[PDB]
RNA sequence: UCAUAAUAACUUCUCGAAUCGCACGGCCUUGCGCCGGCGAUGGUUCAUUCAAAUUUCUGCCCUAUCAACUUUCGACGGCUGGGUAUUGGCCAGCCGUGGUGACAACGGGUAACGGAGGGUUAGGGCUCGACCCCGGAGAAGGAGCCUGAGAAACGGCUACUACA
RNA sequence: AAACUGCGAAUGGCUCAUUAAAUCAGUUAUCGUUUAUUUGAUAGUUACAUGGAUAACCGUGGUAAUUCUAGAGCU
RNA sequence: AUGUGCGAAAGGGUCCUGUAAGCAGUAGAGUAGCCUUGUUGUUACGAUCUGCUGAGGGUAAGCCCUCCUUCGCCUAGAUUU
RNA sequence: GUUAGUUUUACCCUACUGAUGAACUCGUCGCAAUGGUAAUUCAGCUUAGUACGAGAGGAACCGCUGAUUCAGAUAAUUGGUUUUUGCGGUUGUCCGACCGGGCAGUGCCGCGAAGCUACCAUCUGCUGGAUAAUGGCUGAACGCCUCUAAGUCAGAAUCCAU
RNA sequence: AUUAACGAGAUUCCCACUGUCCCUAUCUACUAUCUAGCGAAACCACAGCCAAGGGAACGGGCUUGGCAAAAUCAGCGGGGAA
């Protein structure tokens, strides 16, 4: 079974009660009793009339308010493994402390070093001979 | 009525089928993005929440978040919207798009695990499937292996092997392009 | 009351390069130091070009069995604002009573897009011009709009009508 | 390869339905306005470098039907 | 004719109408006064609006419940077999 | 040929529809002589593109679901009715003003329970016996034949009962 | 022979409207109704159940049958060739 929602005033429906009005442009309308099609049918305003539903929540009559919006907000998840290498070689990438990283960066500064002199020297040679020609 | 399940978590996917409407009642009132408890669906599925993320309809139609109601609407789409992509810059199609509320009539629905109870999915959390690209950007490396502000962060990037199909020679690596 | 400058202030308030390719250079504390060339793409304002929109003067075929027309709900003007990229009865309020006409207004017909021009000839003319060039309008009929410097666009979208 | 971003797609081509100071022709004005692009000038009042998404992409779908598209994981 | 009695009020339920009288207001299109002249300056008048208020009124006369709400009445009078 | 022109009385007797009632003490529960009698027609699906027929065409019983005319009831829902003068709005006048009221034969308008009510709403409408027309069985008269002459079977919206 | 205006004159069609109708239902006042008081008239051969018959050719009375139980109240309009 089933039940509805009177369109006007907002008062249930059960099977059986009530009315159905079809208007010309294709919109349905339900109503519970007598009291709300006649109403209806003269062009009246529900906003304007107190004893209804929408009157009453309009004018915010008896109820009150309700919000969970920061209890969703706190999802947090953990990481995933990377195809790039697997998941317990990436975190060894980073689980050493700073003195074996320290160690490499003074031995690449020298290599860095000794090319740079090596191309100075090989410079020198080469603006040495340059001028020899 | 089919199911499309998903584990974010592992990032695996499956599809299950459900035939029993008395084991689905217990929705048909749950909204898009709100939380719900899985375990009316079985015993082994006890400890679930499950997220509803939406459906597709009998004819093929997806659902669009904030619209409330539980038949379809014409509307005039813009762009930045869901399910639509515009073929020229400016243009506006009207279509037709389902509520955000659950019913007895959408033809697939698809959920996500939140949190797992104590029994294991056979299909589901026994397989972890990894992720498929690494970062390129320097300052997702630095702060992805801890680095500080002067270790040599282009050193540290992650790599791909390919091997390439000719006379089975000795294959060789990819790299990210690190950028700025 | 132009160009330009000075003073007092203001702003959900902008712009003044977190951008890309080639070359490989010069200095002395020798530091993973400082300086240095030619291009591409952009950027506020002014000037120019391709323009665009409005606009002054004069010029159109037949008809009186069309003689008085325009202002209810702008018709002629004044004032204060709104809106547009800007002027304007373009629009909103208040106030005057005007504007055109026998030198043919207003209305009706056109088997009427306009012009450069075609056909025929003593001179003067008569007639045609949808059509290769210039200008205007339209994409079945009406209206409405997004993007952009530029569209009321239709080999773009929205709704109705008629077809399908 | 594919895809994001930039530009053009408002030019061309076709037709003459409507239109009688309307379009159009010669000749004037913008001290009454807009202008991408082209050309020439032009801007002293963490800084060895800042932040989150999204496409392409792997893999799971719906409808007899389309240059329809959903939800999950990267940049 | 002592009763799960009869009657009159009352309370509750269910229905109908649609927010009472009174008081108050930093509500109210403005007009007329009085001044130390005001961020609402007050005094007079003012359809209507907002709050106390889904409130007030009616409810069996052919609606329902009440031993557990109150007050009353009662083993007759006459005629006939 | 045309136009306008008064339509009287029932309370009596009987007939009919209903309602009381004296005599054998007052009551409760029953039998049933007699009188009355009630249901009707159509459509759709399947049988069936079948039987029949060269073709074109084109049926019927059983089964299922509905409908037209008629009859007897009922009011949960829908509609009608409003003196519930119940609640509200409003015109004129009268009670000095507000509140609360009178009058305008029910001032007027909106909603309106209860009761009554509508194929304008809902429910329901049975099967036994004997027969007519007709088709038959055994069988003479009349060695054969024959539904009839003796006997007998089936049988209609008919007749009589339930 | 035409004819503007006029008409409680006769006739036909159209718009709006409605219980005239499909198809009937409900409400109010005054009677009808019962009681106390008052209280008539028309009319009347005798009277008052039917079917068939014959008869002055359509009887309440005759012939043959059907039947048949005191006293009464509210309506009704077949008959008494009322
Ligand atoms: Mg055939």
């Amino acid at each position: 079974m089933r039940t509805y929602e009177d369109t006007f005033s907002g008062q249930r429906i059960y099977p059986g009660k009530g009315k159905l009005y079809v208007r010309g442009d294709s919109k349905i309308f339900r109503f519970q009793n007598g009291k709300s099609e006649s109403l209806f049918l003269q062009r009246k305003n529900p906003r304007r009339i107190a004893w209804t539903v929408l009157y009453r929540r309009q004018h915010r009559k008896g109820i009150s308010e309700e919000v969970a919006k920061k209890r969703t907000r706190r999802t947090i998840k953990s990481q995933r493994a990377i195809v790039g290498a697997s998941l317990e070689v990436i975190k060894e990438r980073r689980s050493m402390r700073p003195e074996a990283r320290n160690a490499a960066r003074l031995a690449a500064i020298k290599e860095s070093k000794e090319k740079k002199a090596a191309a100075q020297a090989a410079k020198k040679a080469e603006k040495a001979k340059n001028a020899a020609a | 009525m089919k199911l499309n399940i998903s584990h974010p978590a592992n990032g695996s996917q499956k599809l299950i089928e459900v035939e029993d409407e008395r084991k689905l009642r217990h929705f048909y009132d749950k909204r898009m993005g709100a939380e719900v408890a899985g375990d009316p669906l079985g015993p082994e599925w006890k400890g679930y929440i499950l997220r509803i993320t939406g459906g597709n309809d009998k004819q093929g139609f997806p659902m669009k978040q904030g619209v409330i109601a539980p038949n379809r609407v014409r509307l005039l789409l813009s762009e930045g919207h869901s399910c639509y992509r515009p073929r020229r810059d400016g243009e506006r199609k009207r279509k037709s798009v389902r509520g955000c509320i659950v019913g007895p009539d959408l033809s697939v629905l698809a959920l996500s695990i939140v949190k797992q109870g104590e029994q294991d999915i056979p299909g589901l959390t026994d397989v972890v499937h990894p992720k498929r690209l690494g970062p390129k950007r320097a300052t997702k490396i630095r702060r992805f292996f801890s680095l500080s502000k002067d270790d040599d962060v282009r050193k540290y990037v992650i790599r791909r092997e390919v091997q390439p199909k000719g006379e089975g020679k000795k294959p060789y690596t990819k790299a990210p392009r690190i950028q700025r």
